[PDB]
């Protein structure tokens, strides 16, 4: 009869590890479905998707070149210096 | 063709195919997530099992020690009056409950480490799910950014070259 | 029973037994820190 | 208060327990730095668009 | 049980014994360094 109880006892002990397992299987299979070639894969696929649309812009809109980056920081310089010339000689 | 049978064949199948592309798989991603809420309240109640259990054999190790003491009890006085062969006899029935009192006793101690690892991982895995769901949106919005900054740009194709504002280039030269 | 309770330890996570320290060494000054002031005040 | 008295163990206790809470902090601190270069330079295109 | 946690070892690596260190190594600081801070700020 000691038998029979201590058997029963670790019937839902290991039926609860069984239940935790595949109810711990079932999330990091899950979690297979995200990270690699799954939605955070896809959410990786989105991001390439962005990357292409992006470019078209590029091509379809040329962007400012390096020079036109300094042109307008070079031009700027006295955009705002000689603006300022003018104002440190006005209202000196 | 060959393909163009299979696809009129089963239209159903093939569209439902195509309802998963165009269901984005954002869209199926959403439904994703919703499986997991339903598991994570399985290993919620999953773990409260386990809980269960272990406690339960904690009572059972009182009980015995506590048959054990009572046996105990006898034997505080047992002893008395120099008539020791009582005792021995009580003392000898006390440790055929001795016996499951240290195999019961050991077994609540392991099962202890099992409970605490499990919800270990629970905590754990909690957070990661609601990570998770964070970036969801922070990238969906990303998405429909995206598309909302796609569809912008390529109607400005429309405008400049071969297009309305190349048109409104066709209509000077008419 | 036992299995109902159990929820609740997960469901509201229960003192722990830092918490238990806690609360007695920080009551520790609460009632002496406390009764400082008192012994301090009203001597 | 928890170093006071001189009982420097509880105090280590707890300390432990907040590096804790302080990775997310770090993690999610930079996180929200990077993500404000995001929104501002999305709505640039706006308004220039 | 044993053949399922395996697909977490290969699908999500596990800390390494160097992980194990670092973790430990950066926490003596993290405890000793913090507790430096302390130690001098709350002196």
């Amino acid at each position: 009869e000691r038998k029979y109880l201590e058997l029963k006892s670790q019937k839902n002990l290991y039926l609860a590890r069984l239940k935790s397992a595949i109810a711990a299987q079932k999330i990091e299979e899950i979690a297979g479905n995200l990270d690699n070639a799954s939605a955070s894969s896809l959410f990786e696929r989105i991001e390439t998707k962005i990357l292409e649309l992006e470019a078209e812009r590029e091509l379809l809109n040329p962007p400012p070149s390096p020079l036109d980056k300094k042109f307008e920081q070079w031009e700027e310089q006295q955009a705002v210096e000689a603006t300022l010339a003018a104002m440190k000689a006005r209202r000196s | 063709m060959e393909l163009f049978n299979r696809v009129g064949r089963v239209l159903k199948s093939q569209l439902t195919h195509w309802q998963q592309q165009q269901e984005a798989p954002e869209d199926l991603l959403e439904r994703l997530l919703g499986e997991m809420e339903l598991e994570l309240i399985e290993l919620r109640r999953a773990l409260a099992q386990t809980i269960a259990t272990f406690k339960s054999t904690e009572r059972q190790r009182d009980a015995q020690q506590l048959i054990a003491q009572r046996w105990y009890e006898k034997a505080q006085a047992a002893l008395d009056r120099g008539n020791e062969q009582l005792a021995r006899e009580a003392l000898g029935q006390r440790q055929s409950y001795q016996s499951h009192t240290e195999a019961l006793g050991k077994s609540l101690g392991e099962q202890r480490a099992l409970v605490e690892q499990v919800r270990g991982q629970l905590q754990k895995l909690e957070r990661k799910y609601l990570e998770l769901k964070s970036q969801k949106n922070l990238y969906l919005a990303r998405l429909k950014s995206a598309i909302a900054a796609q569809k912008i740009e390529e109607i400005a194709g429309n405008l400049d070259n071969a297009s309305a504002s190349s048109l409104f280039e066709r209509i000077e030269t008419k």
